[PDB]
DNA sequence: GCATGCATGCGCATGCATGCATGCAGCATGCATGCATGCATGCGCATGCATGC
DNA sequence: GCATGCATGCGCATGCATGCATGCATGCTGCATGCATGCATGCGCATGCATGC
């Protein structure tokens, strides 16, 4: 016959029962986890649930050595994924607790609108019950009574989202597992093979669109019977009802017209972004390739552009969408749902100090001396280059930012400037400075340009809606952006330059566009001097291209001269030769500490807000008036690449303020300023030889 | 219901296969290798034209000019040969002559059609691989029971056959509902490209002409575009032109492309494709004898383009060139250049762009460019374009394509700033970065570039320092590894040996060189001695502490030239470590370059 | 043996299933157009770079 | 160092593939009607047999 049956090795009985075991039973290494989950749900604390499934198989493994049998719930998870959200959905609404806090004036209009139909739907069930009754024609009665009465399904009454998380690698090694679902794979691996599995992909974010409504399941009411009717939803256009489809208009001959209410209606937020693949992934000669991610209930805002991620989602099909004319079969379209996120550098905003996080910072602090120690860890493979490292980390942690009021602002980020001969590794350190930053870019001077930098009007696929898509300086917000070959760019570029260093915003005012743009990052720029090496003949404003002015605004401005040296050329040539001989640095006395401790106690150290006493200031004025007065002379010589000003003052205090956050204080004190003097001074000792 | 044809055509090729016993063992091994490695291997075997040729010239022409009736046959009976040999169907492939079925997309016309062809020319534009249904499967919740359906297309099979479009199935036979299981259906891949007629083949001022190719399967992205291809398959004709209703149009005809088995990259010059080379155990015996000698390095030398006279040195650096050193990377992600670099400034009748040719063509991939030719988005990839789906994409440039290869460049110092800049980063990073509309990745660049150069004056002076004559930035100069400067100088008996010489032309091989670079690149991988880290620290203070005037700085980057260099006379050694030789040898080259 | 009344077979009208076509009027459908949208193209202007004086 | 031509991105005007619906005239096909034919029956009459007589 048409329609032939199959036969599979799944029993969706036998899974059931365990989900409910697994759910009421689970234990982890205080009540069963799960239950205390739907509690704090049913209190109205909880939207969204997490199942793990490093519990389940866990759960399995403890019902296997102890003799008992058990079916293989991960493995079916893994290969039909979607499936079972609504097997756990129908487990988890037969065991939810009864609410032990009352609904009151300072709850959400949904928690309202959900207990209105339970009790509607109770009212529904006693007023049948009584009226069967008081007929004279318990389990039969309670059978009859489920079968002439309508209800509001189970879907209308939750008020939770569920979603799975992978096996990690962790237990499945030492479970002697292998977990599939935790493999990370390029868009280019994922073939038709793994349609309707829970998979991994690792990637970087490209594009992320706006959050909408996506209509669920839509509302009427009829005016004529007082039901409601619900019309589900799936496809990317829909059709609305006209007239009443109820038991009561159904049956009369005057049927009611149907009115949208959106008030009743099932809503989910929606996103869409897309992921591109890492350059280490890509074939030898071809272009990376893309995929399309969707996110829908509470996972939504996680991702934004520029994230190195591992992504996790059920891969499935949907509807082809090309031209007709090129259409051989049953053609479909590929989609990632999401089910998890993590990244691979943590954001500081997020920060949170817990146990963990606790005893490695005091471990660090307890290892002393913090300064220098975070100092040389950064690029350990490049030799000496010390001062302008602590510059670099003083540039990672930053200064305080001062609100004054009646509006004015003052910055509290730091700007430092490298120029030096060729060959001496500025650009390793521009690379490893972007790396460490968790919101770092890189940019090379005319490969940007333009909207390349600022932003460009374009139009938004999903949404039918004009935006505006950032560029270098703006996917850097809050972090670091690496500029190299500085003296090489175009006015334009150089302009946009200025502003954001100026005051934290680009403005643009062209066709079809008149805005400002938020720019809060720090900038870390390298150039050359204008005849290739430095020229000791010539004054220092004669050896530069750039204006000096645009010089003046950085708070640090090194010189690095190659002037040969017998001696210290066999230690450069030891180190580096070293360096390629094995993979490691020679030194031995220090260990170099990862990139993730450094982040975490910046992430710390950023919460601190050091105030400023009075000694301190007498000693600040002191020293500005000595220097302010030393720089006149200098410059009259036409030795100094410019003279001191105020904001020499700005740069010595946010430098202060940044080693007092390092050294995690609440006040300022005098050896922060010497240190900031000393480097302010030994910026330039690369001009006295 | 059965056939007799059928079935007497089956046995003939199951005869065919019985008498030759190379694809029995072929299918032996693929099976083999898929029971103990469980990746998967694909169910294919080729087979030669020529050999059914000499068995049974009937069926070979039958083949040839009636695929759709002979093929299916013998795909059933290597089907069922794979069938009862071990404790998917099968497919074939066809490779040897073709005679006059050997053709291009515009000596391709309607009297081919139905026929199984053989078509060379240009990857133009592939498309995005798509998955097919081919069954789904379902679950009714009121019963337990699954279902399922299957699909099929007008495309998946030679023959023609009448339609059956099952319409997809949301309900059971009793009227219950059903629920889709996307992890137990099955989905195929697809993909469509177009096919043109080569650049260096087509006329000149005329449109050119190109075909449409499907695949399927285990052919889906065995190609991209701009690669010199070589696809067989069957030239087939679909659906009714205008034919069925009315229609009253009549300029339309029959939709016809090509539905293929077997793709083919060719390697050409100056493109994406490389050349490899199957490496037979006589070649091993002979190379890994080669490498016991001592003038091996200098036969190796001589051995390129014989017909230049001298320029030694040059011969001994393009060498170490071609068979580079060792990248490295570091944990933290840092990464260390690995490739060598050549610069030749001369005088205008030196035989530069000579080696430069001779480079281009031995190389097993190279592209060539010129000072002006390339500028702008034509050598870093910076364009942009986009798809008729929406999306915008980068298409490789000059230096993208070139990864992992070489690039020549003659008449470098016609360039401008604007891809000198450009040009630093692949240098030295061997990276490169866009930041456009829409737009913001980083593209690999790995490769290595040899140029040539005029002197200022037009020849080159002895009475000025080298800044006057060469006149390019100290920057610049500093990534380039080695510099030449090449002079003639008349001299009676210079001049008379050379003439002999010209006059001998005008009355070890290349490929064994090409085999010996392809064996030494993939297989040994040297490492550093102290001995040698001692002779390069020792050689490179010297260097930079010495008051010779030289023609290019001295700075970190030669130091680590020097390790390149070591490395790759290593390489070439096929030894792995270095010696002290190693780094004598290369000392000794980057002194006579220098000085 | 002789005369009558009833079954019985012959002869004549008549109704009814079968099975073919034919003019016509109704009904689903292909067709001419009516139009919206998203993409590419060619067409100048503002300008950053290279060249000559 | 100053002035000039050139080629490279912004700022657009404008034509053209795709894809969906809508009034209408077209062409086909079921259908009511015309009809011929061969078989079955409802029935009356002329013959032969049975029953007295
Ligand atoms: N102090 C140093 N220590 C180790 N390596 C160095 C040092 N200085 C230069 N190098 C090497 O020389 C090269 C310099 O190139 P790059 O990083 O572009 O710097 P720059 O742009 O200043 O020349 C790098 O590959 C680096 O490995
Ligand atoms: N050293 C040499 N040995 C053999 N032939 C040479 C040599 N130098 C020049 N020639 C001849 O002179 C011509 C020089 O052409 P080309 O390679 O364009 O020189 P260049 O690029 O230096 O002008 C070649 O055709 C070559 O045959
Ligand atoms: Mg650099
Ligand atoms: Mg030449
Ligand atoms: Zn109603």
């Amino acid at each position: 016959a048409a329609l032939p049956s199959i036969q599979l090795p799944v029993d969706y009985n036998n899974l059931f029962n365990e989900i409910t075991d697994f759910l009421v039973t689970f234990k982890q290494d205080k009540g069963p986890k799960y239950m205390a989950m739907l509690q704090k749900v049913a209190n109205r604390e909880l939207n969204s649930v997490i199942i793990d499934l490093d519990d389940i198989l866990q759960y399995q493994n403890e019902k296997f050595l102890q003799g008992t049998q058990a079916d293989d719930l991960v493995s079916a998870i893994q290969q039909n994924a979607n499936h079972f959200t609504e097997l756990f959905c129908r487990a988890i609404d037969n065991n939810m607790p009864l609410p032990t806090k009352e609904i009151d004036y300072k709850d959400d209009v949904l928690d309202v609108i959900l207990n209105q139909r339970r009790l509607r739907n109770e009212r529904m069930l006693s007023d049948r019950t009584n009226e069967i009754r008081s007929e004279n024609l318990n389990d039969a009665l309670r059978e009859v009574v489920e079968d002439e009465t309508e209800l509001f399904p189970p879907n209308l009454t939750r008020r939770y989202f569920l979603y799975f998380k992978p096996l990690s690698q962790n237990c499945a090694r030492r479970y002697r597992k292998k977990a599939i679902s935790s493999k990370p794979l390029s868009v280019r691996q994922i073939k038709g093979d793994f349609l309707g599995q829970l998979i991994t992909v690792r990637g970087i974010i490209t594009r992320v669109s706006d959050v909408k409504p996506a209509v669920e399941v839509i509302a009427y009411t009829c005016d004529q019977c007082g039901y409601e009717v619900f019309q589900e939803v799936n496809s990317r256009t829909f059709t609305p009802l006209s007239e009443c489809t109820s038991e009561e208009c159904s049956q009369n001959q005057t049927k009611g017209q149907l009115f949208m209410s959106t008030r009743a209606s099932k809503f989910s937020a929606f996103q869409e972004c897309k992921i591109q693949e890492l350059s280490q992934q890509v074939p030898v000669g071809h272009i990376p390739r893309s995929l399309n991610i969707h996110v829908n209930g509470t996972l939504v805002r996680s991702l934004s552009p520029g994230d190195i991620v591992d992504v996790t989602g059920i891969f499935l099909p949907a509807p082809y969408t090309g031209f007709k004319a090129l259409k051989a079969g049953l053609l479909t379209e590929t989609y990632l749902e999401a089910q998890f996120v993590r990244q691979h550098k943590k954001k500081f905003a997020s920060f949170s100090l817990t146990s963990d996080v606790e005893e490695r910072v005091m471990e660090l602090i307890t290892s002393g001396d913090v300064y220098n120690r975070l100092a040389k860890s950064i690029a350990p493979e490049i030799y000496g280059n010390l001062d302008v490292k602590k510059a670099l980390l003083l540039l990672l942690v930053g200064g305080v930012d001062k609100r004054v009021g009646d509006g004015m602002k003052i910055r509290g980020d730091i700007n430092v400037c490298l120029m030096g001969d060729p060959g001496v590794a500025k650009s390793q350190l521009l690379k490893a400075i972007c790396k460490i930053s968790p919101r770092g870019v890189y940019t090379t001077g005319k490969g940007s340009s333009g909207v390349g930098l600022t932003a460009a009007v374009m139009k938004d696929p999903v949404t039918d809606e004009m935006i505006l898509e950032g560029g270098a300086l703006v996917l850097a917000d809050n972090g670091i952006c690496c500029i190299d070959e500085f003296d090489k760019m175009d006015e334009s570029d150089r302009t946009a330059i200025h502003e954001v260093m100026e005051q934290q915003t680009i403005s643009i005012s062209k066709a079809g566009i008149n805005t400002t743009l938020n720019a809060r990052t720090s900038i870390l720029a390298a150039a050359n001097p204008l005849y290739g090496r430095y020229n000791p003949r010539l004054s220092p404003l004669d050896n530069i291209n750039l204006p000096a002015a645009l010089l003046s605004r950085f708070d640090i401005l090194f010189l690095m001269l190659d002037i040969p040296s017998r001696d210290d050329d066999e230690k450069l040539a030891e180190h580096v030769t070293y360096v390629h001989m094995h993979n490691k640095q020679p030194d031995l006395d220090f260990t170099p500490v990862e990139p993730s401790k450094m982040r975490e106690y910046i992430a710390y150290a950023k919460t601190k807000r050091p105030v400023m006493s009075e000694a301190v200031n007498d000693y600040v004025v002191q020293a500005y008036i000595r220097l302010r007065q030393d720089s006149k002379r200098e410059m009259d010589s036409k030795f100094s690449f410019g003279q001191a000003t105020p904001r020499t003052l700005l740069g010595i205090i946010r430098l202060s303020q940044a080693l007092a956050k390092l050294r995690l204080a609440d006040m300022v004190d005098i050896d922060d300023v010497e240190e900031a003097l000393r480097l302010v001074r030994v910026s330039k000792e690369s001009l006295y030889q | 219901a059965p056939d007799a044809v059928f079935g007497d055509r089956v046995r003939r090729f199951q005869e065919f296969l019985d008498t030759f016993t190379s694809y029995r063992d072929s299918v032996r091994s693929i099976q083999v290798y898929n029971s103990n490695n469980a990746n998967i291997l694909p169910h294919r075997i080729i087979i030669s034209l020529d050999d059914l040729r000499e068995f049974d010239r009937s069926f070979w022409s039958g083949i040839l000019v009636e695929p759709a009736y002979f093929i299916p046959p013998a795909e059933k009976a290597l089907t069922d040969l794979a069938d009862s040999m071990d404790d998917h169907p099968w497919k074939l492939s066809f490779k040897g002559s073709f005679g006059a079925h050997a053709l291009s997309p515009r000596t391709l016309t309607a009297q081919h059609l139905n026929k199984l062809v053989s078509v060379e020319g240009i990857v133009t534009k592939t498309s995005l691989v798509r998955p097919k249904l081919i069954r789904s499967v379902h679950y009714a919740a009121k019963t337990g029971r699954f279902h399922y359906r299957d699909y099929t297309d007008a495309t998946t099979t030679l023959t023609t056959r009448i339609p059956t479009p099952a319409i997809y199935p949301t309900e059971d036979t009793e009227g219950n509902k059903l629920t889709t299981e996307y992890g137990y259906s099955t989905f195929i891949d697809h993909q469509r490209i177009t096919v043109q007629e080569m650049p260096e083949m087509a006329p000149a001022g005329q449109l050119p002409r190109s075909i449409d190719v499907i695949l399927d399967d285990d052919l889906v992205d065995k190609t991209k575009p701009g690669d010199r291809v070589n696809v067989v398959g069957v030239f087939k004709s679909l659906g009714a032109g205008g034919m069925n209703q009315s229609n009253s149009n009549t300029l339309i005809g029959f939709k016809t492309l090509i539905l293929g088995n077997t793709v083919y990259p060719l390697h050409a010059r100056s493109t994406g494709v490389a050349a490899r080379q199957m490496l037979t155990d006589f070649d091993i015996r002979n190379i890994n004898k080669l490498s016991k000698k001592k003038d091996i390095f200098d036969i190796l030398s001589q051995s390129l383009a014989p017909s230049i006279y001298g320029h030694d040195h040059i011969k001994k650096a393009i060498l170490l060139m071609l068979m580079g050193g060792v990248e490295k990377n570091l944990e933290n992600g840092s990464h260390l250049r690995g490739d060598i670099n050549i610069l030749m400034v001369g005088d205008p009748s030196t035989a530069k762009s000579q080696l430069l040719r001779f480079v281009l063509n031995t190389a097993s991939l190279a592209i060539a460019t010129t000072g002006r030719g390339s500028s702008g988005v034509g050598l870093t990839a910076a364009v942009t374009t986009d798809r008729e789906t929406g999306e915008r994409r980068l298409e490789a440039g000059a230096m993208v394509l070139a990864d992992r290869g070489v690039v020549c460049i003659d008449e470098f110092d016609k360039m401008t700033d604007v891809d000198r800049v450009a040009i630093h980063e692949v240098m030295e990073q061997q990276t490169v970065t866009i930041a456009k509309a829409g737009i913001h990745t980083t593209l690999n660049a790995r490769c290595s570039v040899i140029a040539a150069a005029n002197p200022v004056f037009g020849q080159y002076d002895v009475n000025r320092d080298p800044h006057q004559n060469i006149a390019l930035p100290d920057s610049l100069l500093s990534r380039f590894d080695l510099l030449f400067v090449v002079t003639d100088d008349i001299n009676e008996i210079r001049d008379r040996s050379i003439s002999e010489h010209v006059l001998r032309t005008h009355r070890v091989t290349i490929p064994f060189l090409r085999k010996y670079v392809q064996y030494a690149k993939e297989r040994v991988i040297p490492q550093l001695t102290q001995e040698a880290i001692n002779v390069i620290v020792k050689n490179y203070t010297d260097l930079r502490n010495d008051d010779n005037t030289k023609k290019s700085p001295i700075t970190a980057r030669t130091l680590e030239t020097l390790i390149r260099l070591a490395t790759a006379h290593a390489k070439v050694r096929l030894s792995k470590t270095v010696n002290k030789v190693d780094a004598k040898v290369a000392a000794n080259l980057l002194r006579f370059a220098l000085l």
